[PDB]
């Protein structure tokens, strides 16, 4: 033949990319949104499976050659019981039937979704969960503390909040003592707006006969009592001994607002 | 003289309504606790309804959620509305005036009649 | 079969180049034009782009088309996919010119009686982002303990949500810290809800003070829940006793508009948030005399 003119390519130098190693990236990957590539370097053919095992939220992409791919979610498959009695994780690994927040080879990625408590998504295993003895007081009520203005007053979020009060209401009309019906009732008050104040009224105004006689005798004085307070210019709550002992939470909208109205002197 | 007259009574067949009036003279309800009485015959006399000189309300529990005592300034005049009426709300209604701070200044209005039947 | 191989020099870019074909049977004699990258680049071909005049032969390491960029600047770049190219076999990677007498008939037809010309795809790179790949490099991004090279999800003064999972755990370590302030400022949810647990705590620490600041009006919930454990937890502390009152059977003697009666409670030097969010609502009505 003829001597060809040969010549070597540039020493290979990689990149940050081309370094990328999806076994070391669990954090890195978790945290991804929708439609956002997460960049995860070469991967071979044979480990494409482990890694849409590993992930079954994601789709694999192959972005460039030698195998260069990425990840990016196409959903969130976390379940009520998993991500709705928490409010601080986002994701869970599960293995072998057992769920765990710190990652572990093996594993399969569950994340839940980032607005879930905002949309409620969640209001159907809550209202059943915090019934009962399963009641978290503290995750109960933050559930319904955050219930009020949702989703910035988006129309699903708005109905959703909606549905909830009616069925809250039904609930509680039966038996306001329940604790996730005193802290409804605790959240409607500081709500503080016509509809609140008479969904307040109609469910308290509801409770039985012994309900009525072991917490809102502020409300309903004996004839004993009420002829008693025509005396006085004060009003009957700011001196009657059943106001200054009453819970609050199942006073009528009229007697939480007497209260109020009593004059105290400064010191 | 001191003028409590109280009118607006009447016939109605359950789950109706009457509206009371009572408009008052020779007392201000600047300084003045207003109430609303019952007296069916037979029995005595019973508070329903109380206003007081700076407008807080108090009801008997029984008529707790239908009526509704107010009052109007200007016009120096109570009402109470009756909403959803009960066979035992039967009795003559009359108003009743406070004074503030006074206790002998108390005075007592002329009955107006309402009778509920099927 | 082959001779006379040349090389010719080009007549402005020093990578463009000419060879020179020898030849048997049929006139092969052409003058096809190639190009070997030399340059090392620290900015853009085109917009958002950076591609090499170089062809990436099938089966060549992909670190060989990467070696012509400034490692810092190429943190921000991925490889993708590239255009049909030819190759020299013997010189691989030379970018070949399909110009004129070059064509690409001319190319097919080499390769099928030679060894002397491969194909592949040209090195193509796109600007992104950095290219996070480890927990600490977020540890590090999230916590803002070193910045360098970190995306914007990641950077972003927690206007996303990528770093709450961390700050979760950082936060409950270091809660005083300014960054976890920053992070809880942006009210979502796993910030409030560790900031509940937290002042649940400590509610009598000034981080606690900022945490009830922030979250209301709009999420007292979150502060009430902590108040309610801090005063569980101490039953008999001072500020305690607006909201959990110790010598009553259940600490409400001040609760809502009672709150007003003592003085203490009232107190305008005295924190808002030793006092349930219903409270000190009423605190701001109080009728004095």
């Amino acid at each position: 033949s003829v001597e060809l003119p040969k010549r070597d390519p540039p020493p290979g130098v990689p990149t940050d990319e081309m370094l990328l190693n999806v076994d070391k990236m669990h954090d890195v990957i978790a945290p991804a949104k929708l439609l956002e590539y997460v960049y995860i370097g070469p991967l071979a053919k044979d480990k494409e499976d482990k890694v849409k095992k590993r992930y079954p939220e994601f789709r694999l992409v192959n972005t460039g050659p030698g195998g260069l791919s990425a990840l990016l979610r196409q959903s969130y498959a976390g379940t009520a019981p998993n991500c709705c009695r928490t409010f601080q994780r986002t994701h869970y690994w599960k293995k072998d039937g057992k769920i765990s927040d710190k990652y572990e080879e093996g594993a399969v990625l569950e994340s839940c979704w980032p607005d879930v408590h905002d949309t409620g998504k969640c209001d159907v295993d809550l209202f059943d969960w915090c019934q009962g003895d399963t009641f978290d007081r503290n995750i109960c009520h933050q559930w319904i503390g955050s219930a009020f203005n949702r989703s910035n007053r988006a129309v699903e979020g708005q109905q959703s909040l909606i549905n909830l009060y009616n069925k809250m209401q039904t609930l509680c009309s039966k038996d306001a003592s329940v604790p996730i019906c005193e802290s409804f009732l605790h959240h409607l008050r500081a709500h503080n707006t016509e509809d609140s104040k008479e969904m307040i009224d109609y469910i308290l105004r509801q409770q039985s006969a012994d309900f009525k006689q072991k917490y809102m005798r502020c409300s309903y004085p004996t004839r004993d009592k009420l002829e008693e307070s025509l005396k006085y210019a004060e009003p009957r709550e700011c001196w009657d001994p059943e106001c200054s002992n009453a819970n609050v939470n199942f006073l009528l909208t009229r007697n939480y607002n007497n209260l109020g109205l009593c004059n105290i002197v400064r010191g | 003289e001191v003028q409590l007259q109280a009118s607006g009574g009447g016939l109605v067949q359950p789950g109706g309504s009457l509206r009371l009036s009572c408009a008052a003279s020779g007392i201000v309800f600047s300084n003045n606790r207003m109430s609303w009485y019952r007296q069916a015959p037979g029995k005595q006399r019973e508070v329903v309804a109380t206003i007081t000189s700076g407008g807080a309300t108090d009801y008997q529990d029984s008529v707790e959620g239908r009526f509704t005592i107010s009052r109007d300034m200007a016009k120096n005049t109570v009402y109470l509305q009756m909403n959803s009426l009960k066979p035992e709300d039967t009795a003559v209604y009359f108003c009743n005036a406070r004074r503030d701070n006074f206790a002998t200044a108390i005075y007592w209005g002329q009955g107006t009649q309402v009778t509920v039947s099927s | 079969t082959l001779n006379r191989i040349k090389i010719a020099p080009g007549i402005a870019d020093i990578r463009d180049k000419y060879m020179e074909l020898g030849f048997n049977y049929p006139e092969y004699n052409r003058a096809v034009k190639f190009a070997e990258e030399s340059y090392t680049y620290y900015y853009e071909t085109s917009p958002g782009e950076i591609k090499p005049k170089f062809c990436l032969i099938d089966g060549m390491s992909i670190d060989h088309c990467s070696s012509f960029i400034v490692p810092e600047f190429a943190k921000q770049y991925v490889l993708i996919h590239g255009e049909p190219c030819s190759s020299f076999k013997f010189r691989p990677g030379s970018l070949i010119y399909y110009q004129n007498e070059v064509t690409p008939e001319y190319i097919k037809d080499l390769k099928h009686a030679t060894d002397y010309i491969a194909s592949g795809q040209r090195c193509h790179f796109i600007k992104k982002d950095y290219l996070l790949g480890d927990s600490d490099s977020v540890a590090k991004c999230c916590s803002k303990t070193n910045t360098k090279h970190c995306p914007k999800i990641f950077n972003n003064n927690y206007k996303t949500e990528h770093c709450d999972d961390f700050m979760t755990g950082f936060c409950r370590n270091d809660p005083g810290n300014p960054n976890c302030l920053e992070w809880l400022r942006a009210k979502r949810k796993p910030a409030m809800s560790t900031y509940s647990d937290i002042c649940s705590k400590h509610m009598d620490a000034r981080y606690c003070s900022e945490f009830i600041r922030i979250i209301r009006p709009d999420y007292f919930t979150f502060g009430d829940t902590a108040l309610y454990v801090f005063c569980n937890d101490h039953k008999g502390n001072r500020n305690c006793w607006c909201a959990n009152y110790p010598k009553s059977n259940s600490g409400d003697k001040y609760l809502g508009p009672r709150v007003c009666w003592l003085h203490e409670c009232t107190d305008e030097s005295r924190d808002r948030k030793w006092l349930y969010y219903n409270q000190d609502v009423q605190r701001t009505r109080c009728k004095y005399v």
